[PDB]
C-alpha cells in the first residue's frame, strides 16, 4: 500500500529551524521525484520544491529559496525538507508528492497526509480560477473555468494542466493529468477539456463525495503555480 | 525546446542508461560457459563438483572469480536454432563418458555412444559460431573405463587400435580420436582432463583453462596475437 | 490397417494439389504487369536506439505508434519512446535467454520468453512505480519462439515443442493447445481480427489454426527449408512467409495457394523477419547479409535496400500508422526507418 | 502404437480437403484493390512532407 | 637533391594515409572502438603531425642546406616536433604497459582499467612530453639571455650543454627502451600457456615492434650524445639521416601496431 507520512510539524518561533520528514513506503521511492507543497490555513496551494529521482535537479520557489533545502535519502526511503529563518509566512500544512516522469506518466497522482508548521508572532505563470464558490445539487453537471496567462499547449501536442481535488478535511488528490487524461482510480464521470488557455472541468451527475474544492495546476514551466481554487459545497 | 516533464523524462533514461552502463560492466566480469555432453556422460557429477524445464544455470564463484554454467540438455528441439544464443561464451565445456566405448544407444541399437558422442563433438567443434570457442573437454569415470578395459578391449569400439589393453594408452587413444576432430586448431585449442574425485581439482582445471583462455582474448584485444 | 491409411493419405495429397492446381488460372504477375511500379525507395536512419549491449533477438511496436518494446540477450527488456530516443522503461529478465518479446494492444503489459520454456508477462501500469511480473506461463517443453497477445488476458505462443498455445493469463493455464507440426515452429502473426493466426514451421510448412477451435484449417507447403517469420497481409486475407532458403512467399488464404515468390540471385542468406507496409504495396525482409529489402509485394522487384546494421537483423516491424519501420539487429543498435 | 497417428493424419486432410477455394485470379485482384484503396494512406510508399512526419529531425 | 626530396616526399605520403587511414579504421568500424584502441589513435595522430608538418619542413631544410622560413618559427617548429615525438614515444610506453598489466593480470585489469584512466594515461603522456621538451626548447635562449643558434640553421641551443642533453635523452628515449624491453620480454614470457605455436607469434610481434623502435631511435641518439662533447666529429649527412629514420618511425608504426590485429587488415582492405 502507497503511504507518504510527514513528521516533523509543531510550532516554531520566528527566525528559528525546522525538518520535516517524509516517510515514503509501498513503493519503489528511488524512481519517483518527491515534490514540497505548503498549504496556508486559509488559503489555496502553493509550490515550495521539488527534487528530482536520483537527486539530479533540485528546483525552489522563489519565496523559500535559499531558505529552504530539499534533500533525501533513498535507501531509508525518506524525504527532508530543512527549513531556516522561517518566517510568519511559511505557517501552512506541508505535503509531501510524489512525481514520476516519463512517456505517458502521472506526475502529482499521490499526495501525503501533511503535517502542520506554525510560527508564531514576475514572469511566472499566473493561474486564474475566477469563481470560488458554485452551489450544486446531487445529480447535476457543473463545470470548473481555470485561465492561465501564459498558453500551456506545448509545442509537442501536450497542455500541462493539472487538475486536483481537495475534499475537506484530506489531503489533494489527482483527477486530471495533461488536460484530458483522467487519473487511476477516478471516476469516469470526471472530464477535462481546454483549449490552450481556457480550460473546463466537467463533473455531470455530480455526487456527495465531489463537494470540495478544485484547483488547476500548470507544468508547462517552473515554478509550479496552482489557481485559488473553487469550492464545491453542497445545496 | 524541452518542457519541464520532457526535461525531467530526459533525465530518467540518462538514470536508466548509466544503470544498463553498470550491469553491462558486472555481466562483462563473469565467465560465461556452456555445459556439453551425451545422455548421461556424468554432466549432473560435473554440475556437483562445480557447486562444491530448459536451461540450467549454475552460478559459482572461484579464486573470486564468477562463473556462470549454462546447461542445455533439456532442449529436445533441434540445436542449430538456438545454438547461436551461445556464441559469446568464454567456453564450452563438454562432458564424454570414458565407460561407453561398449554401450549402445538406448535410442537406436547398432550406434555406440562413444561414436555418438564424437559425432557431437565434431558438430560442435567445427560449428560456425564456435569458429574461435576454446572447448575444456572431461572424460568422466577413468575408474570404471580402467575396470572395463581389462575385460573388455576397445578394439570394439575402435577397430583401428593397436595399442595394448592398459588404462593409460587407451585412455590417450581416446584423448587423441577426440583432440584430432578439431578442424580450426590454429584458432581454437581444446583443454583435457579426466575428472579426478579428488576435491577442487576439476574446478581447479577450469579456472586454469578459463585463466589460459581470458589470456588469449586479452592478447588478441592487444593486437598481439 | 496402416498401409492403408497411408494410401490414404497420399489420395487425399493428390486431392488437394489437384484441387490447388484447378483454381490457378493465372498467377499475379499476370494480372499486376500493367501497374505502375513503387521506383526506387529510399529509407534514411532517423533514430538510431543506442542502449542494448547484446544481440537484439525481438522488437514489437505499441498500438499508438510511439513506443516499442525490444529484448536482447543482456538479460534486458527496454520500452523506448521512439519519438525522442528516451528510455521509458528498462525491465531485468530473470533468464537472459529471450529470443521474444510482445507488446500488449492495451499498453499494460509486457511479455518475453526464450530458452527458459516460461513466457514471462509484465505488468507496466502499477501503483508502486516500478515493472513487476505479473504472470509467469509454464507448460511448454522446448524453447518458446513467438508470442503475441489478442487481449490483456489472453496470449498465444509458439514453441519448440511443435506445438502453439493460447493462454489465459489470469489463470495461467493454456485454454488451447494446437498440435499438427512436426518442426519447431518458429514464428507466428496473428489476422487483424484476432480469430485466425498462422504459424511457420520448422517442417517447410505454414499452418492457419482457429483461435476459438483450436483446429488447423489450411497448410501451405512450399518452401524448401526452416519458415523463420510470418506476417499478415493487411486485410487478413494473405500472409507472406520468411525462410532459410533466401526466398519470401505471399501465400492467400482463400485460394489455398502459394501466389508469388520474393527472391533474386544475388541473395543467399536466409530471412529472420518480414513485415508489410500499412497498404501492403511493401514487403519487408530482413536478412542474414546484414541488410533488410524492401520488395513490390505486387511485382516481386527489389524496390529498395534498408543497409544500415554491422550484423544479422534479427527482427523488423512497421508501425500501425505506417510511418515508420524499426528494425533491430545481432550488433545492438535498434533503428527507426523513414 | 501410429495408428492414431495415421487416424487423425487421414482425418486432418479430410477437413483440409473439402474447403471452398476461389479462383488465383480473383484473390489476386482483391489483393490489387486493397493496394490501390489503401496507397494514399502508405507513407513509405509515399514520402511525407517533413511538417506531418514525427522522426523528422 | 632532386632524389631525396622524392623519396621524403613519398614517405611523407605514405605516413599521412597510413595514419589517418588507422584514424579512420576507428572510426567507420564499432570493433575496432575499444579503449586499447583509444592509445592507437594517440599515436597514429601524433605520426600524422608528424608525417605532415616535421618531414616536409625538414626536407626543405636538408635539400637548400639552410632555414628560409626564420628564427622566429624555427623555435615553434622544434618544439611542436620535440613535443610529438616525445608524445609518440610515450603513447608506445603506455601501450607498453597496458599490454604488460592486460597480460600478467588478465582477471583484474580489464575491469578497473576504463576509459576514463585510457584517457588519463594518453594526456598523462601528452603533457609529459610538452612539460620535457617545450620550455627547455623555447624558453633556454630567455633565461641565458643570448642565441647563439644562427638565423640560417634551425637546431635547438641546449645541444652543447652536455648535462640537459643528457638528462632529456635520459627521460625520452633510453629509460622509456629499457621499460619497453623488460615489459615485453615479460609479456612474452607470461603468454605461454600455463595450462607454443602462441608463444612464437606473440614473441615474433614482439620482436618486429621493438626492433622497428630501436632501429629508428638509437641513431640520432647517440649522435646527440656525442655531438654533446666531439661536434665536428660527426658531419651533416648522418646527422640528417638520423633525424630522417626518427621520423621513419611514425611511418612504420602503424605496420608493426595496427595491422598485427587481422580486423584492422580487413578495415583496410574494405578502402
Ligand atoms: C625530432 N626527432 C623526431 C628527430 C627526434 C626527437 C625527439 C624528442 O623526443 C624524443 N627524443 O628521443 C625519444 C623521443
Amino acid at each position: 500500500d502507497v503511504q507518504l507520512v510527514e513528521s516533523g510539524g509543531g510550532l516554531v518561533q520566528p527566525g528559528g529551524s525546522r525538518k520535516l520528514s517524509c516517510s515514503a513506503s509501498g513503493f519503489a521511492f528511488s524512481s519517483f521525484g518527491m515534490h514540497w507543497v505548503r498549504q496556508a490555513p486559509e488559503k489555496g496551494l502553493e509550490w515550495v520544491a521539488y527534487i528530482s529521482s536520483g537527486s539530479g535537479t533540485i528546483y525552489y520557489a522563489d519565496t523559500v529559496k535559499g531558505r529552504f533545502t530539499i534533500s533525501r535519502d533513498d535507501p531509508k526511503n525518506t524525504l527532508f525538507l530543512q527549513m531556516t529563518s522561517l518566517r510568519s509566512e511559511d505557517t501552512a500544512m506541508y505535503y509531501c508528492v510524489r512525481s514520476i516522469y516519463y512517456y505517458g506518466s502521472s506526475p502529482f497522482d499521490f499526495w501525503g497526509q501533511g503535517t502542520t508548521l506554525t510560527v508564531s508572532s514576475g514572469s511566472d505563470i499566473v493561474m486564474t480560477q475566477a469563481t470560488s464558490s458554485v452551489p450544486v445539487t446531487p445529480g447535476e453537471s457543473v463545470s470548473i473555468s481555470c485561465r492561465s496567462s501564459k498558453s500551456l499547449l506545448h509545442s509537442n501536442g501536450n497542455t500541462y494542466l493539472y487538475w486536483f481535488l481537495q475534499r475537506p478535511g484530506q489531503s489533494p488528490q489527482l483527477l486530471i493529468y495533461r488536460m484530458s487524461n483522467l487519473a487511476s482510480g477516478v471516476p469516469d464521470r470526471f472530464s477535462g477539456s481546454g483549449s490552450g488557455t481556457a480550460f473546463t472541468l466537467t463533473i455531470s451527475r455530480l455526487e456527495a463525495e465531489d463537494v470540495g474544492v478544485y484547483y488547476c495546476m500548470q507544468h508547462l514551466e517552473y515554478p509550479l503555480t496552482f489557481g485559488a481554487g473553487t469550492k464545491l459545497e453542497l445545496k | 525546446t524541452l518542457s519541464a516533464e520532457d526535461k525531467a523524462a530526459v533525465e530518467r533514461s540518462k538514470m536508466i542508461d548509466r544503470n544498463l552502463r553498470e550491469d553491462g560492466e558486472k555481466a562483462a566480469r563473469e565467465v560465461k560457459l556452456l555445459l556439453l555432453g551425451a545422455g548421461e556422460s556424468g554432466k549432473n557429477t560435473i554440475v556437483k563438483q562445480m557447486k562444491i524445464t530448459g536451461i540450467v544455470e549454475t552460478h559459482f564463484t572461484f579464486k573470486d572469480l564468477h562463473f556462470k554454467m549454462f546447461d542445455v540438455g533439456a532442449q529436445r528441439s533441434e540445436r542449430k536454432k538456438w545454438i547461436h544464443c551461445f556464441e559469446g561464451v568464454t567456453a564450452i565445456i563438454f562432458c564424454v563418458a570414458l565407460s561407453d566405448y561398449d554401450l549402445v544407444l538406448a535410442e537406436d541399437e547398432e550406434m555406440n555412444r562413444m561414436h555418438a558422442s564424437m559425432k557431437l563433438f565434431d558438430s560442435i567443434c567445427n560449428n560456425k559460431w564456435f569458429t574461435d570457442t576454446s572447448i575444456i573437454l572431461f572424460l568422466n569415470k577413468k575408474d570404471l573405463f580402467e575396470e572395463k578395459i581389462k575385460k573388455s578391449p576397445l578394439t570394439i569400439c575402435y577397430p583401428e587400435y593397436a595399442g595394448s589393453n592398459t588404462y593409460e594408452e587407451a585412455a590417450a587413444y581416446i584423448q587423441c580420436q577426440f583432440e584430432d576432430l578439431n578442424k580450426r586448431k590454429d584458432t581454437k585449442e581444446i583443454y583435457t582432463h579426466f575428472t579426478c574425485s579428488t576435491d577442487t581439482k576439476n574446478v581447479q582445471f577450469v579456472f586454469d583453462a578459463v585463466t589460459d583462455v581470458i589470456i588469449k582474448n586479452n592478447l588478441k584485444d592487444c593486437g598481439l596475437f | 490397417e496402416l498401409d492403408q491409411l497411408r494410401q490414404e493419405a497420399e489420395q487425399l495429397k493428390n486431392q488437394i494439389r489437384d484441387a490447388r492446381k484447378a483454381c490457378a488460372d493465372a498467377t499475379l504477375s499476370q494480372i499486376t504487369n500493367n501497374i505502375d511500379p513503387v521506383g526506387r525507395i529510399q529509407m534514411r536512419t532517423r533514430r538510431t536506439l543506442r542502449g542494448h549491449l547484446a544481440k537484439i533477438y525481438a522488437m514489437h511496436w505499441g498500438t499508438d505508434s510511439r513506443l516499442l518494446v525490444s529484448a536482447s540477450q543482456d538479460g534486458k527488456l527496454i520500452i523506448w519512446d521512439s519519438y525522442t530516443t528516451n528510455k521509458v522503461h528498462a525491465i531485468p529478465l530473470r533468464s537472459s535467454w529471450v529470443m521474444t518479446c510482445a507488446y500488449a494492444p492495451s499498453g499494460n503489459y509486457v511479455a518475453c520468453g526464450g530458452l527458459d520454456n516460461i513466457c514471462s508477462i509484465y505488468n507496466l501500469k502499477t501503483r508502486e512505480g516500478n515493472v513487476r511480473v505479473s504472470r509467469e506461463l509454464a507448460g511448454h517443453t522446448g524453447y518458446l519462439s513467438c508470442c503475441r497477445f489478442l487481449d490483456d488476458n489472453q496470449i498465444v505462443t509458439s514453441s519448440g515443442d511443435t506445438t502453439c498455445a493460447l493462454w489465459d493469463i489470469e489463470t495461467g493455464q493454456q485454454t488451447t493447445t494446437f498440435t499438427g507440426h512436426t518442426g519447431d515452429v518458429m514464428s507466428l502473426s496473428l489476422a487483424p481480427d484476432t480469430r485466425l493466426f498462422v504459424s511457420g514451421a520448422c517442417d517447410a510448412s505454414a499452418k492457419l489454426w482457429d483461435v476459438r477451435e483450436g483446429m488447423c484449417r489450411q497448410t501451405f507447403t512450399g518452401h524448401e527449408s526452416d519458415i523463420n517469420a510470418i506476417c499478415f497481409f493487411p486485410n487478413g486475407n494473405a500472409f507472406a512467409t520468411g525462410s532459410d532458403d533466401a526466398t519470401c512467399r505471399l501465400f492467400d488464404l482463400r485460394a489455398d495457394q502459394e501466389l508469388m515468390t520474393y527472391s533474386h540471385d544475388n541473395i543467399i542468406c536466409g530471412i529472420t523477419s518480414v513485415s508489410f507496409s500499412k497498404s501492403g504495396r511493401l514487403l519487408l525482409a530482413g536478412y542474414d547479409d546484414f541488410n533488410c529489402n524492401v520488395w513490390d509485394a505486387l511485382k516481386a522487384d527489389r524496390a529498395g535496400v534498408l543497409a544500415g546494421h554491422d550484423n544479422r537483423v534479427s527482427c523488423l516491424g512497421v508501425t500501425d500508422d505506417g510511418m515508420a519501420v524499426a528494425t533491430g539487429s545481432w550488433d545492438s543498435f535498434l533503428k527507426i526507418w523513414n | 502404437a501410429s495408428i492414431a497417428q495415421a487416424r487423425k493424419l487421414v482425418e486432418q486432410l479430410k477437413m483440409e480437403a473439402n474447403i471452398d477455394r476461389i479462383k488465383v485470379s480473383k484473390a489476386a485482384a482483391d489483393l490489387m484493390a486493397y493496394c490501390e484503396a489503401h496507397a494514399k494512406e502508405d507513407p513509405l510508399l509515399t514520402p511525407v512532407p517533413a511538417s506531418e512526419n514525427p522522426f523528422r529531425e | 637533391m632532386v632524389f631525396i626530396a622524392t623519396v621524403t616526399g613519398s614517405l611523407s605520403l605514405v605516413t599521412v594515409v597510413g595514419n589517418i587511414l588507422v584514424m579512420l579504421s576507428i572510426k567507420v568500424n564499432r570493433q575496432l572502438q575499444t579503449v586499447n584502441n583509444y592509445f592507437l589513435f594517440s599515436l597514429a595522430c601524433a605520426d600524422l603531425i608528424i608525417g605532415a608538418f616535421s618531414m616536409n619542413l625538414y626536407t626543405v631544410y636538408i635539400i637548400k642546406g639552410y632555414w628560409p622560413l626564420g628564427a622566429v618559427v624555427c623555435d615553434l617548429w622544434l618544439a611542436l616536433d620535440y613535443v610529438v615525438s616525445n608524445a609518440s614515444v610515450m603513447n608506445l610506453l603506455i601501450i607498453s604497459f597496458d599490454r604488460y598489466f592486460c597480460v600478467t593480470k588478465p582477471l583484474t585489469y580489464p575491469a578497473r582499467r576504463t576509459t576514463k584512466m585510457a584517457g588519463l594515461m594518453i594526456a598523462a603522456a601528452w603533457v609529459l612530453s610538452f612539460v620535457l621538451w617545450a620550455p627547455a626548447i623555447l624558453f633556454w635562449q630567455f633565461v641565458v639571455g643570448k642565441r647563439t643558434v644562427p638565423d640560417n640553421q634551425c637546431f635547438i641551443q641546449f645541444l652543447s650543454n652536455p648535462a640537459v642533453t643528457f638528462g632529456t635523452a635520459i627521460a625520452a628515449f633510453y629509460l622509456p627502451v629499457v621499460i619497453m624491453t623488460v615489459l615485453y620480454i615479460h609479456i612474452s614470457l607470461a603468454s605461454r600457456s600455463r595450462v607454443a605455436a602462441r608463444e612464437r607469434k606473440v614473441t615474433r610481434t614482439i620482436f618486429a615492434i621493438l626492433l622497428a623502435f630501436i632501429l629508428t631511435w638509437t641513431p640520432y641518439n647517440v649522435m646527440v650524445l656525442v655531438n654533446t662533447f666531439c661536434q665536428s666529429c660527426i658531419p651533416d649527412t648522418v646527422w640528417s639521416i638520423g633525424y630522417w629514420l626518427c621520423y621513419v618511425n611514425s611511418t612504420i608504426n602503424p605496420a608493426c601496431y595496427a595491422l598485427c590485429n587481422a580486423t584492422f587488415k580487413k578495415t583496410f582492405r574494405h578502402l
